[PDB]
RNA sequence: AUGAAAUGGGAAGAAAUGGGCUACAUUUUCUUAUAAAAGAACAUUACUAUACCCUUUAUGAAACUAAAGGACUAAGGAGGAUUUAGU
């Protein structure tokens, strides 16, 4: 049996979310990719590097937002600019996220030394998909 | 087929207009124009920037 | 298979075509007429309205062919013909009128007759009972008295002839050799009756 | 040389002397006095020929060209 | 029907009274001019259709016709002129250079025919060196099968002409001035080692005094192209030959010019034998290459074409005529459809798909 | 077509279309086949015949 | 830190053979040639000896860079297959999807 | 110190067994073309060594590796029961 991202059935108690319900086959048949990039193109270069920072990148808004995110992130590349799309949980005042979002854009602008952005989509609780 | 004098002296006029090699060198010698022609295996990013 | 189970094997007989209406068994003419609804199988690369074709001769070349070699195998079958046409022009034109008579030169013929003579009526299918081996007269097919022929002298020649001879020529020499019935796959067919006698009482199991 | 040149030229060629050399035959079997060599490659006969081989040489040789350059010799060698 | 089975034989035996009216019709060649005037040079695949048939017949045709006028009207005087035979495989091109062999065989000409010249190029298993010249070699066995058949041809002439120098073969054994040309060939065959050096003598002695208006001297090398090729020889050091350095291509090389008289040189081109040449190759610049090009001009190139539909139907008779369509269908007109689209005319793919059928 | 098929087998195949409507020498083809082998590229010109 | 021991002696024969490339170059090109007398080209073949050994270029080996694998990794990546699997699996990378055909 | 690092080594088989490779040839071997056709070879080394041995080239700092020739050539003559895959 394969195990591979999948969420496995419980008793019909377990809320998962569309992202979590299609397994590794349904990629780009019913859900799409969470990293945009232009690197596993034909021809391209830099596929490695771009997977690393993607790698950290999720690793950091996790910890940045401890709890607060009801999805995994969506990280679009356009030219040098990086876009970090984020559902997030409506639970830390409004102008808490006002800091971790001025403090998680200079700290990453710094650090890749690209101009990076982040987009809140504020949900008042996680979306599912269906009870399985 | 061999090559006659206006062949080969074409041949090096050539050599010498598109800088290639204008002598005859053999197969050994010839690694030399690839060893400064081309960046070594350990000075190319992917090398030594190979980890994060 | 990529053809889905509705298709239907394609009719490749120039003349029923062409038959008028009317000489049409209606059997024949229903299929005709349905047909045109149906869907059919594109025909195969050796499949031709040509009055050359002869499926039997077809047949003997692929149990012939090797890793797909259809060229060689076929090459091998044209040089056997050749082989058993120039033995019998040279016996024709060496024979008094009377003799030349009898002696037949077409190839063609000549490997049907040879072909026929070489098929067993009934067969031997090896069992196992309690411990030993009790092969049991049994009768053949028409698809397997014919494959038991061309096989067996496919084999005859393959091993049991000389290594610097070639296979058009030992080929040709046992088509004409069993179009007489004197050859030793015609022994092989003997062979095969004389056991299934042997074990008459042997059928029951 | 004549192997360097990429475009045939049938003045000083392998062509020019296996053509002269042969009519300086066909005078000589003749019993006519040895002509000059200006005079035997000046014939009408002979520009024809090297039209021919010219074309067979660049234009490209085929069925077509190989039947012109027929015609030439049987008018250069006198053939009926 | 068989109105083209009465167009498929001609009476006239001799090659001499074949003209355009007898054009496809097969002329057996007699019994005895097989046995002399053709030894050598019948393609093999024809040699079994003589064997089968037992008569050899050859259909008269516009190029061999072409061929024999040129011959008829030859000008002895003048410089001799090299024929060239060229067509696609299978278009009769050795045939059609046997048919000018046998008229000038029956006119009591000197015929010097070389079979095969891609032969002497290949697949050679005794290659000695030469006294004469340390550089070329000498192939034994290639020059003695020849000269056996050139002595089978030309027995007759062999007692008249006589040799005008002194050949030293050995020590202990040379040729005295004056005797018949038959004791240079006897010594190639009893001696093996000089068999490449009598040929090279004949060749010579024929060229000289054939300008003398003893005999005439038809020159008729098969695959003319090998000549000014390449070789697949090896020396002692694993080094691929030249042509040039064969004795027997070099000779032959000089009776191919047209630097002397009283005779014709017949030439024929084939793509089949032939070494480091592509499979669809027949034109005479293709085959010759820039070497072998400027060494026959001015040739006088002869197209053999596919059978036309006169020759094709007289072809198809013929076949009929002997009974070797033994097929039931072949007969109809519905096989003979088939059979031409297949063969496509073309003489030898007709003759290969008749033999199964 | 003798030429570029040197397999009977190939020619044949080419035969079939014309054979069958007893066609034969009554058109003139002009193919174009790009790509496979020798008996995939004559059943290819059959199809387009 | 690194991901292991291992690891870390390889990064630093990439960062010993980087510094070391310009000279093994120059001494290595008097080998690889006829043109040169043997005796400068035997000793050209002694300098070289004497460098590190962790300058030479060949004792570099290709490791995952999460997981410090040495075998079973794609060089387009820099991943394993166990980790590149779970990265692919999760659409986490751009492009890369399951084949079926 | 069961941690770290450097240098040098990590050997072989009158052995059994699994899988693969090649061969045992004439539907074959060599050569040119190309799988068309042609010319040769065809039983003692003819077929036939991807071993050993000997040279040369490639990568490397290091040949102990790989490739290409060279000779040397042994066994192998289609394989007992039994067993594998393929619609
Ligand atoms: N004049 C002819 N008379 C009889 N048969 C002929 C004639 N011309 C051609 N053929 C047939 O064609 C076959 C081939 O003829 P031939 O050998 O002369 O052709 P080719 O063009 O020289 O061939 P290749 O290019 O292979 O040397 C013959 O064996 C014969 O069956
Ligand atoms: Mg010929
Ligand atoms: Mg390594
Ligand atoms: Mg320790
Ligand atoms: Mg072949
Ligand atoms: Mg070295």
């Amino acid at each position: 049996k394969n195990r591979a991202a999948r969420v496995r059935v419980a008793k019909g108690n377990k809320p998962v979310s569309y992202e979590e319900a299609h397994a590794p086959h349904y990629i780009a048949h019913r859900k799409g990719w969470l990293s945009l990039h232009t690197g596993n193109l034909d021809g391209e270069d830099h596929a490695a590097e771009r997977t690393l920072e993607d790698v950290f990148l999720r690793k950091f808004m996790m910890g940045t937002f401890p709890g607060c995110l009801a999805d995994q992130i969506v990280l679009k590349r356009r030219a040098n600019q990086v876009d970090i799309c984020a559902l997030v949980l409506r639970q830390l005042p409004a102008h808490k996220f006002y800091f971790l979002v001025g403090y998680s854009e200079t700290l990453l602008s710094h650090f890749y030394k690209c101009p990076v952005r982040l987009h809140l989509q504020t949900v008042p609780s996680k979306v599912v998909y269906k009870y399985i | 087929s061999p090559l006659s004098e206006y062949a080969l002296r074409m041949s090096r006029l050539s050599a010498r207009i598109f800088g290639e090699v204008a002598r005859s060198t053999d197969s050994k010698s010839m690694k030399v124009v690839s060893l400064f022609s081309e960046q070594p295996l350990a000075k190319k990013k992917e090398t030594y920037d190979w980890y994060p | 298979s990529r053809y889905a189970p509705e298709f239907r094997e394609p009719l490749i007989d120039k003349e029923y075509y062409r038959k008028p209406v009317a000489e049409l068994t209606e059997e024949e003419k229903y299929d005709q007429e349905l047909k045109k609804t149906q869907f059919i199988k594109a025909a195969a690369a050796t499949e031709t309205s040509s009055v050359f074709a002869d499926p039997v001769i077809s047949k003997f070349t692929n149990m012939m062919m090797k890793g797909g070699n259809k060229v060689l195998a076929r090459s091998l079958m044209a040089q056997t013909l050749e082989a058993v046409k120039r033995k019998q022009f040279e016996k024709y034109r060496a024979a008094s009128a009377e003799e030349q008579a009898t002696i037949e030169r077409n190839p063609y013929r000549i490997f049907h007759e040879a072909l026929k003579n070489c098929e067993p009526v009934i067969g031997l299918v090896p069992i196992l009972k309690g411990g030993h081996f009790y092969q049991v007269p049994v009768p053949l097919a028409d698809r397997r008295r014919r494959f038991l022929a061309m096989k067996w002298m496919i084999t005859e020649c393959r091993e049991n002839k000389p290594r610097r001879t070639l296979m058009p020529e030992k080929l040709s020499h046992e088509l004409l050799e069993a179009f007489h019935n004197r050859g030793p796959v015609i022994k092989r067919k003997h062979n095969m009756h004389k056991m299934a006698e042997a074990n008459r009482a042997l059928a029951h199991y | 040389t004549e192997e360097d040149m990429d475009e045939y030229v049938w003045a000083k060629s392998s062509s020019e002397n296996s053509v002269l050399q042969t009519l300086l035959q066909m005078r000589a079997a003749e019993s006519s006095v040895a002509p000059s060599r200006e005079e035997l490659l000046g014939t009408k006969e002979v520009e024809d020929y090297q039209k021919c081989v010219v074309r067979l040489k660049n234009e490209g040789e085929n069925e077509a060209s190989l039947a012109q350059y027929k015609e030439s010799v049987k008018r250069l060698l006198n053939l009926a | 029907a068989e109105r083209p089975r009465t167009v498929s034989r001609t009476s006239d035996s001799d090659p001499a009274k074949h003209g355009e009216q007898h054009e496809g019709q097969h002329y057996s060649i007699p019994l005895q001019d097989l046995k002399t005037v053709f030894p050598h040079g019948l393609p093999p695949r024809y040699m079994m259709q003589v064997k089968t048939f037992g008569e050899a017949c050859l259909m008269v045709r516009k190029p061999a016709l072409e061929l024999l006028g040129y011959l008829k009207n030859t000008n002895f005087a003048h410089p001799a002129v090299r024929y060239l035979l060229y067509g696609e495989k299978g278009t009769g091109k050795t045939l059609s250079l046997c048919h000018a062999v046998h008229f000038c065989a029956r006119h009591d000409w000197l015929i010097l025919h070389i079979p095969d010249a891609h032969l002497w190029v290949k697949n050679c298993r005794e290659l000695l060196q030469s006294t004469h010249n340390k550089q070329r070699f000498d192939q034994p066995l290639e020059a003695s099968t020849w000269l056996k058949n050139f002595k089978t041809t030309n027995e007759r002439f062999l007692s008249q002409i006589k040799v005008q120098e002194k050949y030293v073969w050995n020590k202990r054994e040379s040729t005295e001035k004056g005797s018949p040309l038959g004791e240079v060939v006897e010594q190639g065959l009893t001696r093996v080692r000089n068999a490449t050096d009598a040929v090279g003598v004949v060749l010579k002695e024929l060229k000289a005094q054939s300008a003398l208006g003893l005999f005439h001297l038809l020159v008729a090398v098969d695959g003319v192209n090998a000549l000014w090729g390449r070789t697949t020889l090896k020396k002692e050091d694993r080094t691929l030959i030249a042509p040039e350095e064969l004795s027997l291509v070099h000779n032959l090389r000089k009776m191919v010019k047209n630097d002397w008289h009283g005779g014709a040189i017949v030439l024929s081109l084939s793509q089949t034998g032939s070494l480091f040449k592509s499979r669809t190759a027949y034109l005479p610049h293709e085959l010759l290459g820039k070497e072998g090009f400027n060494a026959l001009e001015p040739f006088l190139p002869i197209l053999i074409p596919n059978y036309n539909p006169k020759e094709f139907e007289s072809s198809f008779q013929y076949y009929l005529e002997n009974n070797w369509l033994q097929h039931e269908k072949a007969s109809t007109e519905e096989g003979r459809k088939e059979l031409r689209f297949l063969s496509n005319c073309n003489p030898e793919q007709l003759e290969r798909l008749c033999a199964s059928l | 077509y003798l030429i570029y098929f040197p397999i009977t087998q190939d020619r044949e195949q080419l035969m079939f279309p014309f054979h069958f409507l007893d066609r034969l020498e009554r058109h003139d083809v002009t193919c174009t086949v790009s790509g496979g082998g020798r008996s995939a590229q004559a059943g290819a010109i059959r199809l387009a015949m | 830190y690194y991901v292991d021991w291992r690891m870390l002696r390889d990064l630093k024969r990439r960062k010993m053979a980087y510094e070391y490339a310009d000279e093994r170059l120059r001494i290595n090109s008097l080998r690889k040639n006829t043109i040169l007398p043997k005796d400068l080209q035997e000793m050209a073949g002694d300098e070289i000896a004497a460098l590190p050994r962790d300058s030479c270029p060949v004792r570099i080996r290709n490791r995952c860079v999460m997981t410090s694998r040495p075998r079973g990794v794609k060089r387009r990546w820099r991943l394993s297959r166990i980790v590149f699997r779970h990265l692919a699996d999760h659409g986490l990378l751009s492009g890369v999807q399951r084949a079926i055909w």
